[PDB]
RNA sequence: GGUUCGUUCCAUGGAAUUAACGUAAACCCUUGCUUUAUUUGUAAAUAUUAUAAAGCAGUUCACCUUUAUAUAGGAAAUGAU
């Protein structure tokens, strides 16, 4: 006897060990050599290492004898690879460099040089566009830290129109007033 | 005339990237070295359990903070310099990247690379080798001093300094009740 | 008076008696091993009578602050000493108000 | 707050101690109507 | 430059929508008793599932989650800060817990399982583990032969700790550890 | 000591009190007041080069700074607070005063704080699904099969861990042999 | 052979075999399990409780510390602001408001959550945006006009050292001093407001708060679009308003309430109950025998043996196109991502995640003011005012009948209660506030 | 004017139509059942005590009686459960 009962495997017609193998190879066939190449050409190197190991760890015989469907309240409501980090539905990424301790807020002299440096970087790629001027008030650091873009701890914002919230409100205020 | 133009479509799309975020990369990485420091400090026969108990002792000397190798590299330079210099106590860095951030944050501050030789033996002596001082068996009940050391050596509540405070007053009393 | 720290170190609710019970917990921490050697020599009936009489007289000369029975838990938010809960360092009341707001983790109103 | 005003005081940032600043305003108001504290006596009563 | 019709998805992703697979123990001798605790169930119940998924990849056959008897503390406090004692109300603190037992698990492998769980611990859960290991006679010798083996593994770990020459603030080393472990623990 | 007095001696001396052009600025700078001799040569070559250009070139400069002054004119204008204002009713900082035009309107782009606790709980379920799809499989490369103890392994020690927590009971070692 | 002790733990095998039973009874959907972090401020469990008895007291210290951190402002001398040295107490409202922190404790770190309403950025951004676009364009011409007059001969190069740049940099400032101080003034004030949420300044606050929990603290600051979505920020805004002696108490409540927009509702349908019927679309009712050995064994469908295909018929797959189709992978520094990360469309995923969140829309509001809020400086009886807009009930349970999960056994999951205490020149007063979610 | 444990519900009024709180609902413990889990609990075991997560369940059906025909109630160890 094993840890599990064969009651569920004997009714379908998998009483024998050789019968369970015909089901695994038919239902849980391993990836073909062609699929691996295509799968290794789309995903990066590191992501492929975890895939090849999972197909060796998770043997197909386990999925047949004891594999069941997940119905718990913690199952993910959708299917996704979770390969990258998405804007809203994922925690904000932190890939910046640590801040400088000796950094200080620029002065009128240092501020001018930074403003001059910004005017020469955009004049090397009329004049400054609205996107460059808008990327200077929100991304140009005014600290003596070599224009560091520190990782923000601000939680990711929500979509422009949240599902379940949009389409239900009317603005009582009137511009004519 | 005080009118402000509504946010343009270009500007809206730009703010989204900052607020909502962008599609960054993610690289899986998991090796025993990335798990070293979070393991259980157990005195097993497996070297992994003993290497973790030594890492734990370095954290008690460093201040006792947990081994957090995923919450950044910042720290307190003004306080680590005082502890490392004005108090002359050790300092524990969860990673080398955190060690170089305090260097680039202080004006001419030098942090020793590694501990000294003796400090490495004192850690392996008790945390890894586990060398104790067997409490001897006292037969006669009149052996006051010997009997006290027996009890003080069989419990971690009495520290080396507390036992000395005890033995100081005890020996003072025994000597004051003689002819 | 001699045990009161010249520089206040208490970070909780400060009081006249909270500042007095804190000075006793520190004075007892320093003299506990010494005070436990006098109580051991007094109870050891194997030592000479004079040895036990000298320890009995020296224990009586210890300052009151050194005595551990003088220590009494006090609320870290109100400073009272009556009806204090050891698990929260607060009065029965301050525990209630904080438990309802959600400041005490785990505590919930009980119904059964 | 006094240890926060010194950590950010090197960057030129300021912050009002709403508690202490309020305690000082209450004392100043009393001196306006002659209700403050008396001169601390530092000698035996005689 | 063509399209390949994938027959199925990676097994790693398909295993996330099935119940946590479990390995079969040949002998059934416990090698670890991990007991999780929390004041809520949605994080405890969830982490218990995540733990079983890690014990399958490591070959550790896990058994559980076994729901242990919940611990209930009770306090009855007066609703008023004064004379009004005739009106009281009951409070409590229910501790919900589980138990994941690992049988026939390699000692070192179990420590990886436990290390992986602490790094990715779910907020609001307290974990306690008891590890069982077999050993031969003569522990004194064994613990002495493995001094050099541990020195080679710590060669690249000594960088964490750094101190001035002839540390004077520590004084008595063994006494420093004892009283510095109390401060961190909170007194005992 | 004594009753506290106000601290009114707080001010930042502006470098220049009025806009100076290259000529006037260099002239005042090169008044032989206090500077290195060699350093005074740099300014001199600059001033000499400044007084070598056509008048029109100099004229344009004078108008260029006046075109910048008008570009930053609406940024130093004291906006008058609205009659029925809510935020700037007692705001003594003229700078922050805006028009209060559509500043408190709901654009249907946010949920309540209670909803952010369930959304932040999903951002964590993905963080744990990303670990169980990409990082857990790598744990199988370092696992070792269990081997039953031989006839010489007669002891069964027990060690307790609290997973990164200091508990005084984490020092006991139980041993049981037959 | 085997050890005698290794055999005494094998014989103790009375385990119960997993039955894999077949469900014959219909199952209803589970309740809405609210977040755990909203029940208690500290979501923690420690095996040694000596690290748990101070948390209620630290909270006050932390909240007061974080409150003062979001109020940090430059010294007027640093920005050449010509401070007005008045003896009055300015009551400023255009600052960053914060809520009571909510900490998620672990043995390794602590995640400190705080909801803010950045009211300073709303003004600084719009004002600095008034600066014409020609300013930067005309300023770029001065950099080219000064590199042909001062750093040239007759009307970056190897014969131009950095010594000449120092003097060349002052002339521009000599003629644009009063202009650069203005731009720099708003640029710094915006960056300060921006760095309070980034690591450039949070690493300094982490140290001060790290001395209480003895752990590295991670922040999850959340930005709110309107201040009416959090009771902590709302009761603090109304409190600062009433601190003035001339504040019209009753009229300030009407302005705040009028700024609260409630969604349209069908009264008859909102209060209508739900009948209990078996939902045969539930994953538990669809397949009553969850064993894959029975679902994939040609039960009803044909040639769907593949497990992946089955999952696609139950969950929305993002990788595939057309919701149901097939996965087509292309055949044979830069970021390490997939070759289809851009093709993935999270249009319906956003609609699945935000529909499973309850109490999103604000449906209730209640403001209570009680205390000494008179004008004249004399002894006068207390004042009490109450206003509300919408209901604070739990509609899912009060009308429909669905089971809810009360917080701490007595509180409704959808209501946020907060109290703020202040004082006038004549006495103390409080401001309570309830905000509810539909 | 009837009805209901209840401003519950129906009808009706030459003035009504509605909202919030309380009520109600829901929740916690408890009861039967279904599924999950089997240690530190259980003699054995193919699992039935215990432990505890979620879900279902009632006045529902049957019988009898019933106004203005609109709203319903009774019976209680010998209908089911
Ligand atoms: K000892
Ligand atoms: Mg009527
Ligand atoms: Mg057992
Ligand atoms: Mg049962």
């Amino acid at each position: 006897r094993s840890r599990f009962k064969n009651v569920r495997a004997v009714e379908m017609g998998l009483t024998s060990d050789a019968k369970i193998e015909s089901f695994t190879k038919k239902k849980f066939a391993e990836y073909t050599e062609d699929e691996k190449a295509a799968l290794a050409h789309n995903y990066p190197a590191e992501h492929m290492e975890a895939i090849e190991a999972a197909e060796a760890a998770i043997d197909p015989k386990d999925l047949t004898i004891q594999g069941r469907l997940r119905v718990d309240p913690y199952r993910m409501p959708y299917i996704d690879d979770f390969s990258e980090i998405q804007p809203i539905i994922d925690k904000r990424a932190r890939r910046s460099a640590p801040p400088s301790h000796k950094a200080r807020f620029m002065d009128v002299d240092e501020f001018t040089q930074d403003l001059i440096n910004w005017a020469d970087e955009i004049r090397r790629g009329t004049g400054p566009t609205d996107g460059d001027i808008l990327s200077y008030i929100l991304e140009r650091s005014s600290m003596t830290d070599n224009n560091l873009q520190a990782n923000s701890s601000l939680a990711p914002a929500l979509p422009d129109k949240v599902p379940g919230v949009e389409g239900k409100y009317r603005n009582a205020i009137d511009p004519a007033d | 005339d005080d009118y402000d133009a509504p946010p343009t479509e270009e500007e809206k799309a730009f703010l989204r990237g900052l607020e909502q975020g962008k599609v960054t990369e993610y690289v899986p990485k998991l090796t025993p070295d990335t798990l070293l420091g979070y393991g259980p400090p157990v005195a097993t026969d497996a070297a992994l359990g003993k290497v973790e108990s030594a890492m734990r002792t370095m954290r008690i000397l460093g201040g006792g903070l947990p081994f957090n190798d995923q919450s950044g590299v910042t720290s307190d330079p003004t306080a680590i310099k005082h502890r490392y210099v004005h108090e002359k106590k050790p300092v524990f860095f969860s990673s080398v990247e955190e060690k170089e951030w305090v260097r680039e944050s202080l004006d001419k501050f030098a942090v020793s690379e590694g501990p000294e030789k003796k400090t490495k033996q004192k850690i392996l002596e008790t945390s890894v080798l586990g060398k104790y001082e067997e409490p001897k068996y006292v037969e006669s009940l009149t052996e006051t001093v010997k009997m006290v050391e027996k009890y003080q050596g069989g419990t971690f509540s009495y520290a080396p300094s507390d036992a000395d405070k005890f033995n100081k007053k005890l020996n003072q009393l025994l000597a004051a009740g003689l002819p | 008076s001699m045990f009161r720290a010249k520089k206040l170190d208490l970070g909780c609710f400060t009081n006249v008696r909270v500042l007095r019970d804190h000075s006793k917990r520190k004075a007892f921490l320093e003299a506990e091993p010494e005070r436990q050697a006098l109580r051991y020599v007094i109870r050891n009936t194997t030592l000479p009578a004079r040895t036990r009489a000298v320890a009995q007289l020296q224990l009586t000369q210890m300052h009151a602050y050194t005595r551990p029975t003088q220590i009494r838990n006090r609320c870290i938010l109100g400073g009272k000493s009556r009806g204090i809960l050891r698990d929260f360092k607060m009065t029965r009341y301050n525990f209630r108000m904080n438990a309802l707001m959600g400041n005490i983790p785990g505590v919930k109103k009980a119904s059964w | 707050i006094r240890e926060l005003q010194k950590e950010f005081g090197t960057l030129g940032l300021e912050v009002d101690d709403e508690v202490d600043d309020d305690r000082l305003e209450h004392l100043a108001a009393l001196r306006a109507r002659d209700k403050g504290a008396p001169k601390k006596k530092r000698t035996a009563p005689s | 430059e063509q399209e390949v019709i994938m027959s199925r998805m990676p097994r790693s992703l398909e295993a996330l929508y099935l119940q946590p697979l479990r390995r079969e123990a040949e002998y059934g001798v416990p090698s670890c008793d991990l007991q999780l605790r929390s004041y809520s169930i949605r994080n405890l119940e969830f982490f218990c599932d995540f733990a079983l998924r890690a014990a399958y990849y490591l070959g550790l056959p896990a058994f559980g989650p076994v729901p242990l008897p919940r611990m209930i503390e009770r306090w009855t406090v007066p609703k008023s800060h004064f004379i009004f004692k005739k009106s009281q109300e009951n409070f409590e603190r229910v501790t919900l817990r589980r138990l994941i037992q690992i049988k026939d698990g390699h000692p070192e492998t179990v420590q990886l399982w436990l290390a992986f769980l602490q790094k990715h611990a779910y907020y609001g859960i307290g974990m306690k583990a008891n590890v069982w290991e077999f050993s031969k006679l003569g522990v004194s010798k064994a613990m002495d032969e493995s001094k050099s083996e541990v020195e080679k593994l710590l060669e690249t770990r000594w960088e964490h700790l750094s101190h001035v020459s002839d540390m004077k603030g520590v004084g008595n080393f063994e006494d420093f550890l004892a009283k510095e472990r109390l401060r961190i623990s909170g007194g005992r | 000591e004594g009753v506290p007095v106000p601290k009114r001696e707080d001010d930042a001396k502006l470098e220049f009190t009025r806009p100076y052009n290259p000529g006037e600025f260099l002239s005042e700078k090169l008044r032989s007041d206090d500077l290195q001799d060699w350093e005074r040569e740099r300014y001199e070559r600059a001033l000499t080069s400044w007084e070598q250009t056509p008048d029109d070139l100099k004229r344009g400069w004078s108008t260029m700074i006046r075109d910048i002054e008008q570009a930053a004119a609406p940024l130093r204008r004291v906006v008058m607070p609205r009659r029925s204002t809510f935020w700037y009713e007692e705001e003594k900082d003229t700078d922050l005063i805006t028009n209060e035009d559509g500043e408190d309107d709901f654009h249907e782009n946010d949920i309540m704080s209670l909803g952010h606790g369930k959304l932040e709980e999903h951002r964590e379920f993905r963080e744990y699904a990303r670990i169980a799809v990409w990082e857990m499989p790598l744990l199988s490369k370092y696992a070792k099969p269990f081997v039953p103890p031989t006839s010489e392994e007669v002891l069964r020690f027990r060690y307790t861990t609290y997973m990164g927590e200091f508990h005084p009971a984490d020092r006991k070692v139980v041993v049981e042999f037959c | 052979s085997a050890s005698v002790i290794f055999s005494k733990y094998i014989n103790n095998n009375n385990n119960k075999l997993i039955p894999f039973k077949i469900k014959n009874s219909d199952l209803g959907r589970t309740r809405y399990f609210p977040p755990i972090s909203k029940e208690w401020k500290n979501s923690i469990y420690v095996f040694n409780h000596n690290n748990l008895k101070n948390l209620p007291l630290f909270d006050i210290n932390i909240n007061s510390l974080i409150k003062d951190y979001f109020n940090l402002q430059f010294k007027d001398k640093i920005l050449f602001k010509k401070k007005r040295l008045s003896k009055v107490k300015v009551v400023s409202l255009n600052k960053i408001y914060a809520s009571k922190a909510e900490i998620k404790h672990t043995n390794t770190k602590a995640i400190l959550t705080v909801y803010t309403f950045n009211r300073e950025k709303i003004s600084l951004y719009k004002k600095i945006k008034k600066l014409k676009k020609s300013f930067y364009f005309v300023f770029d011409k001065i950099i080219s006009f000064s590199e042909r007059v001062i750093l040239s001969g007759v009307p970056v190069l190897p014969w131009i050292t950095e010594s000449h740049v120092n003097i060349w940099r002052k002339i521009i400032i000599a003629s644009l001093y009063k202009e650069l101080i203005l731009l720099r003034k708003y640029k710094l004030r915006l960056d300060l407001n921006k760095y309070k949420f980034e690591e450039k300044l949070l690493y300094r606050l982490n140290n001060l708060i790290m001395k209480y929990y003895n752990k590295k603290v991670e922040f999850n600051i959340v930005n709110m679009r309107s201040f009416l979505l959090n009771s902590d920020i709302l009761t603090k805004i109304l409190a600062l308003k009433l601190k003035n002696r001339n504040a019209r108490v009753i009229k300030i409540m009407d302005v705040i309430l009028n700024k609260a927009n409630l969604p349209k509702i069908n009264r008859v349908q909102e209060k209508a109950s739900l009948i209990k019927s078996v939902d045969w679309n539930l994953l538990e009712n669809k397949f009553k025998n969850l064993n894959l050995s029975f679902i994939l064994n040609d039960a009803s469908y044909a040639e769907r043996n593949n497990l992946s295909e089955l999952l696609n018929k139950l969950y929305y797959n993002v990788l595939l196109v057309s919701q149901k189709g097939v996965w087509a992978l292309r055949s044979p520094a830069q970021p390490k991502v997939s070759s289809f990360a851009k093709a993935k469309k999270y249009a319906k995923i956003y609609q699945i995640i935000f529909n499973s969140i309850n109490y999103k829309n604000m449906g209730g509001l209640r403001l209570e003011i009680k205390g000494r809020l008179t004008k004249r400086y004399r002894a006068d009886r207390s004042l009490f005012k109450v206003k509300w807009k919408g209901g604070l009930k739990n509609l899912d349970s009060s009308y429909k009948g669905l089971s809810s999960v009360n917080m701490r056994g007595y509180a409704k999951p959808n209501v946020e209660y907060s109290i703020f205490t202040s004082k006038r020149r004549i006495g103390a007063f409080a401001v309570k506030g309830w905000v509810s979610g539909k």
